[PDB]
C-alpha cells in the first residue's frame, strides 16, 4: 500500500529538511536548494499494516522548478508546507493550493506551518486562515523539534486508507 | 519519441526525470512552434494515457506563463511571435480536446487559458469567448464538454487583467450561470460551473456593481447552496464567503431575505464539509467587522469613515449563532483527535471571534449552556460547557468576566481529574487561558500572585 505524495511550498520553509528528519531522524542545518524534485519513499507501520508515502520533495524556488506541475500528474495526496517566521511564504499558500487543485481533483491536502520552534513566530496562529477558506486540516509543524512531526502523515494515512481509527 | 519521454514525467528515478526534463527544455529552446504543435497533438488525442496527455497540456500551459510577472510577460512575447498559422494549430488543437479527456480536472483548459492571457489583451484570439460561451450553452453539449470549458472561463477570469476582458463579462457571467443553473442535470457541470464562479469573482467586479446583474449572481449561488450534491453545496458556501469578503458593502439586501437561513441552515447540517462553511461564513463576517471597526477606529480623522459600513450582522446574528456553536462543540467522536479541523474545532474559533468581536453580548448567551452541562454525565456536553466557558475569556472586560472564580473555578479544578481525558486537556486550556485574564481582574494582591504561583502548577 503506496501512495504518491507531493510536498510543495515556497523555498526554504524547511520542505526537504522535514522529508529527511523523518527519513533518518537527522536534522539538516544547511539549506541547500532542491532542483526540481527529490522523490523519496517513507515507510509507517500502523494497527493495519505498512502504508508507504512516495514523496516528491519539490522545489520551492522558481528557478529550481523543473518540471514544477508535471510532478503533481497522479498525486494522491499533498501537503502544503509555509515558514511561520516568514510572512511571505504564508501569503504564496494559496498559490500553491491552485497549482494543485488545477492538476489534482479531490485529493486530501494538509497545510503546515513549520518551524514553530523558533522564538518570536511571524505569521501567527489568529493569521492563519486558508485552511478554514478551503475546509482544509492544518498543523504547527517542526522538523528540528519534531513537533508534530507525524500529524500530516497520520491525517493523510486515515484519510487514504479510510479508517479514522488507523494508528502509528 | 517525444511521447515516451512525456511518459517518463511520472517516474520516480531522478535520473529518469532529469533526463525527460533536459529532452523537454531542449526541445522547446531548439525549435519552440513545432515542439508545442506536437504536445497539443498528444494532449487532443484520446488513445494517449492520462499521463501523457497531462504532461503535454503542462508543457504547454508552462511555457506560456510563470509565478514570475517578468517571466511571464517574456513567455507570452515568445508564444506571440510564434508563426500565427502555428499557433492557430495549437489553439484548435486545444480546443478540440475539450469534452475529450475522461478525467475530471482537465489539462486543456489550463492550455486555453495561458494562451488567452497572452493573445487577449493584444486581441488575438477573438473566436476565443464566443466559442467557448457556446460550448456551455449548446443543448447538445456532452458533460465533459460543459465541465472542460466552464473550467477554462474560470482560469481565464482568475489569470488575466480585469481590464483586458470586460467587454464581454456579461456573457462569460452567462455562461457560468447556465451550468450553475438549478436545471442543469450533471453535479459534476454544476460543480465546475461553481468553481468557475469562485475563480471569477475578483473578475467581476464591474458587474456587481450592477445592481441587476448583481441580483442574478447571489440568485444562482443561494441555489446552488441548496443542490442536492454535498460538493456543489461546499462550494456554493464558499462563494458566499468570498462575496462577503470582497462585497461586504452589497450585502444589506441579502442577508436577512436570505444569506442568513441558508448559514444557519449549513452549519446545523451533519455533513461536516459542510457545516464547517456555513460556519466559516461566520467567522468570516466576523474578521470583516473587526476590520470596518479597526478602521472606523479614526477619531484621529480624515473625513468620514473610508466608506466603511459595519452593519453588525454578527452581533444581530449572535443570538441564533450561538446556541448552534455552543451545541457544535459536542460533536466530538472516540476517534477524533484535538486537532481535527472539523466543525467542533471551527466552532470554537468562531465562538472566539464573537468573543472579541462583540466583546460582551456573548457571555449572556454562553452561559446557561456552561451551566447546564459542566456537570453532564456526558463527556461531549461536559466538554463543550468547558471549551465554551474558556472561549468567552477573550473580550468581555475582566470585570464581567470575574464569573471564574466564584462559581467556574473550583469546578474547573475538579474538572481537570474527569475520567475523559478530553475533557481534562480542555479544562487545563481553559484554567491556562484564564491565568491570562487574571492580572486584567487584579483585584486582590497577595491573593492574586499565590493564585497565580499555585494554578501554574496545572
Ligand atoms: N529552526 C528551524 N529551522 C528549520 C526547520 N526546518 C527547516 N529548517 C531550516 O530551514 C532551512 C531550509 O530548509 P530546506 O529543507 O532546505 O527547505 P526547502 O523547503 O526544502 N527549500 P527548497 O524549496 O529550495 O528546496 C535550513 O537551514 C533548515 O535547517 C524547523 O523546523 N526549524
Ligand atoms: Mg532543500
Amino acid at each position: 500500500v503506496q501512495f504518491k505524495l507531493v510536498l510543495v511550498g515556497d523555498g526554504g520553509t524547511g520542505k526537504t529538511t522535514f522529508v529527511k528528519r523523518h527519513l533518518t531522524g537527522e536534522f539538516e542545518k544547511k539549506y541547500v536548494a532542491t532542483l526540481g524534485v527529490e522523490v523519496h519513499p517513507l515507510v509507517f507501520h500502523t494497527n493495519r499494516g505498512p502504508i508507504k508515502f512516495n514523496v516528491w520533495d519539490t522545489a520551492g524556488q522558481e528557478k529550481f522548478g523543473g518540471l514544477r506541475d508535471g510532478y503533481y500528474i497522479q498525486a494522491q495526496c499533498a501537503i502544503i508546507m509555509f515558514d511561520v517566521t516568514s510572512r511571505v511564504t504564508y501569503k504564496n499558500v494559496p498559490n500553491w493550493h491552485r497549482d494543485l487543485v488545477r492538476v489534482c481533483e479531490n485529493i486530501p491536502i494538509v497545510l503546515c506551518g513549520n518551524k514553530v520552534d523558533i522564538k518570536d513566530r511571524k505569521v501567527k496562529a489568529k493569521s492563519i486562515v486558508f485552511h478554514r477558506k478551503k475546509n482544509l486540516q492544518y498543523y504547527d509543524i517542526s522538523a528540528k523539534s519534531n513537533y508534530n512531526f507525524e500529524k500530516p502523515f497520520l491525517w493523510l494515512a486515515r484519510k487514504l486508507i479510510g479508517d479514522p481509527n488507523l494508528e502509528f | 519519441e517525444l511521447i515516451t519521454i512525456l511518459e517518463k514525467t511520472v517516474s520516480p528515478d531522478r535520473l529518469e526525470l532529469e533526463a525527460a526534463q533536459k529532452f523537454l527544455e531542449r526541445a522547446a529552446v531548439e525549435n519552440l512552434p513545432t515542439f508545442l504543435v506536437e504536445l497539443s497533438r498528444v494532449l487532443a488525442n484520446p488513445g494517449n494515457s492520462q499521463v501523457a496527455r497531462v504532461a503535454a497540456g503542462l508543457q504547454i500551459k508552462n511555457s506560456l506563463t510563470s509565478k514570475d510577472p517578468d517571466i511571464k510577460a517574456q513567455y507570452q512575447q515568445r508564444w506571440l511571435a510564434i508563426d500565427a498559422n502555428a499557433r492557430r494549430e495549437v489553439k484548435n488543437y486545444v480546443l478540440q480536446t475539450l469534452g475529450t479527456e475522461t478525467y475530471r480536472p482537465s489539462s486543456a483548459s489550463q492550455c486555453v487559458a495561458g494562451i488567452a492571457c497572452a493573445e487577449i489583451p493584444v486581441n488575438q484570439w477573438p473566436e476565443l469567448i464566443p466559442q467557448l460561451v457556446a460550448n456551455v450553452t449548446n443543448p447538445n453539449s456532452t458533460e465533459h464538454m460543459k465541465e472542460s470549458t466552464l473550467e477554462a472561463i474560470g482560469y481565464i477570469c482568475q489569470d488575466i487583467d480585469p481590464e483586458q476582458l470586460q467587454d464581454k463579462s456579461n456573457e462569460i457571467l452567462t455562461a457560468i450561470i447556465q451550468g450553475m443553473r438549478k436545471e442543469e442535470p450533471s453535479n459534476n457541470v454544476k460543480l465546475a460551473a461553481t468553481n468557475a464562479l469562485l475563480n471569477s469573482l475578483e473578475f467581476t467586479k464591474a458587474n456587481f456593481d450592477k445592481e441587476s446583474e448583481r441580483h442574478f449572481i447571489m440568485q444562482v449561488v443561494c441555489e446552488a447552496t441548496q443542490c442536492p450534491d454535498t460538493r456543489v453545496r461546499v462550494a456554493a458556501l464558499q462563494n458566499l464567503v468570498k462575496i462577503m469578503s470582497l462585497y461586504y458593502q452589497y450585502m444589506e439586501t441579502y442577508m436577512g431575505p436570505a444569506l442568513f437561513a441558508i448559514t444557519i441552515e449549513a452549519m446545523k447540517s451533519d455533513i461536516d464539509e459542510v457545516a464547517l462553511q456555513g460556519i466559516e461564513f461566520w467567522s468570516n463576517v466576523c474578521d470583516e467587522e473587526m476590520d470596518l471597526a479597526i478602521e472606523a477606529s479614526e477619531a484621529a480623522e480624515q473625513g468620514r469613515p473610508p466608506e466603511h459600513t459595519s452593519k453588525f450582522y454578527a452581533k444581530g446574528a449572535l443570538q441564533y449563532l450561538v446556541p448552534i456553536l455552543t451545541q457544535t462543540l459536542t460533536k466530538q467522536d472516540e476517534n477524533d483527535d484535538d486537532d481535527d479541523w472539523n466543525p467542533c474545532k471551527a466552532a470554537g474559533v468562531c465562538l472566539m471571534l464573537l468573543a472579541t468581536c462583540c466583546e460582551d453580548d456573548i457571555v449572556p448567551h454562553v452561559l446557561p449552556f456552561i451551566k447546564e452541562h459542566i456537570k453532564n454525565p456526558d463527556w461531549r456536553y461536559r466538554d463543550a460547557a468547558v471549551m465554551a466557558f474558556g472561549c468567552i475569556l477573550e473580550g468581555p472586560e475582566p470585570s464581567q468576566l470575574k464569573p471564574l472564580v466564584i462559581q467556574a473555578m473550583p469546578t474547573l479544578i475538579e474538572l481537570m481529574k474527569d475520567p475523559s481525558v478530553v475533557v481534562r486537556d480542555t479544562a487545563a486550556w481553559t484554567v491556562g487561558r484564564i491565568c491570562e485574564l487574571l492580572p486584567e481582574a487584579a483585584i486582590n494582591d497577595v491573593y492574586l500572585a499565590p493564585l497565580l504561583q499555585c494554578l501554574i502548577e496545572g
